[PDB]
């Protein structure tokens, strides 16, 4: 499921601004 | 209620420019202030808990080290954040209380949110009831309401950036990001996941990418999940333009037709860039019944009040190692800063 993948995506945590 | 509401802008644009023209500098002095915990680190620095030694106020204070913004090349930016601070005032705007600096950093002494980061409750909860999403996103459209009228764009919109405070309302952080622009203008800037299909693309773009993030920020909220996500920024950049975007089955039918109207990659459509404006947003019946002048007002019942053990508990925030606050004997980067 999009949830499953989302949790795998390794972009769950504090996200940076582009830098 | 309108007429009101266009008379309020007037005066704020008259109190706005009038501190943008001729900004504060150096309100006071790092020995006013004991360090007490640091709250946040990266970057931008780090911002810490901090206790007036007289008042016994708690405040949160951004730490820029001068060189270090130097070689992130940064300066333009973090003179630009202050200056918006100290100009700006909004109930869901965080309030820049003192500004100075000394040989080695930069300080923004700014007004304490002890609920934490949106992020966090988020992560934690998973996803907020389409009530509790619309409580939230009330209080960003007004934000931007106000922000637009100033020619300011904000950029960089998201969970991280949202802090919450005692009474469960926001506030709005780091202004590293905003621009004040009349038009267009072209950089490269954001988080990915809320860049809009304009801002990837080498085309100019407007305050109507401020929608657009408002648009993945509600889905975000009542998913749990962004609209658009990938391993690496720049697959997620390609469903982006793409803009194919599926919704829960749980998303209510309205919530959908709002949110197709602010991840619009056609800005003749776009809500918040035709010509009824922001009205379009604040008329739409996913917010039927948001009470928009109570919420202005803060009189709306949180939907969630995070727990509170007092004015200097940072419980609601990550733990980060301590590091001294070192001042060189040297000034550094004295004409790069001289306007902060
Ligand atoms: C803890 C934390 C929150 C947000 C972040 C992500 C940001 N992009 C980092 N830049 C920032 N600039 N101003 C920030 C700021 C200003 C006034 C404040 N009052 N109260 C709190 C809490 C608070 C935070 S935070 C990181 C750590």
């Amino acid at each position: 499921t999009t949830y499953a993948d989302f949790i795998a995506s390794g972009r769950t945590g504090r996200r940076n601004a582009i830098h | 209620e309108q007429e009101s509401v266009k008379e309020f802008l007037a005066k704020a644009k008259e109190d706005f420019l009038k501190k943008w023209e001729s900004p504060a500098q150096n309100t006071a002095h790092l020995d006013q202030f004991e360090r007490i915990k640091t709250l946040g680190t990266g970057s931008f620095g780090r911002v810490m808990l901090v206790k007036h030694k007289e008042t016994g106020n708690h405040y949160a204070m951004k730490i820029l080290d001068k060189q270090k913004v130097v070689k992130l090349k940064q300066i333009e930016h973090t003179l630009n954040e202050k200056r918006i601070l100290q100009a700006v005032n909004f109930p869901f705007l965080v309030k820049l209380e003192f500004s100075f600096k000394d040989n080695s950093n930069l300080y923004m002494v700014m007004e304490y949110a002890p609920g934490g980061e949106m992020f966090s409750h988020l992560r934690r909860i998973g996803r907020f009831s389409e009530p509790h999403a619309r409580f939230y996103a009330a209080q960003i459209v007004l934000t931007f309401e106000y922000l637009h009228s100033l020619d300011l764009i904000y950029r960089d919109l998201k969970p991280e950036n949202l802090m919450i405070d005692q009474q469960g309302y926001i506030k709005v952080t780091d202004f590293g990001f905003a621009k004040r622009v009349k038009g267009r203008t072209w950089t490269l800037c954001g988080t990915p996941e809320y860049l809009a299909p304009e801002i990837i693309l080498s085309k100019g773009y407007n305050k109507a990418v401020d929608w657009w993030a408002l648009g993945v920020l509600i889905y975000e909220m009542a998913a749990g999940y962004p609209p658009f996500f990938a391993d690496q920024p720049i697959q997620i950049y390609e469903k982006i333009v793409s803009g194919k975007v599926r919704f829960p089955s749980h998303f209510s039918s309205d919530l959908k037709d709002l949110l197709r109207n602010l991840l619009q990659v056609d800005l003749t459509k776009r809500f918040g860039n035709l010509k009824n404006g922001v009205n379009d947003i604040k008329n739409h019946k996913w917010f039927a019944t948001t009470d928009w002048i109570a919420i202005y007002q803060r009189k709306v019942e949180a939907p969630f009040i995070p727990k509170f053990k007092g004015p200097g508990d940072t419980s609601n925030f990550d733990d980060y190692e301590e590091e001294e606050i070192r001042v060189s004997i040297n000034e550094k980067c004295g004409k790069e800063f001289s306007e902060f």
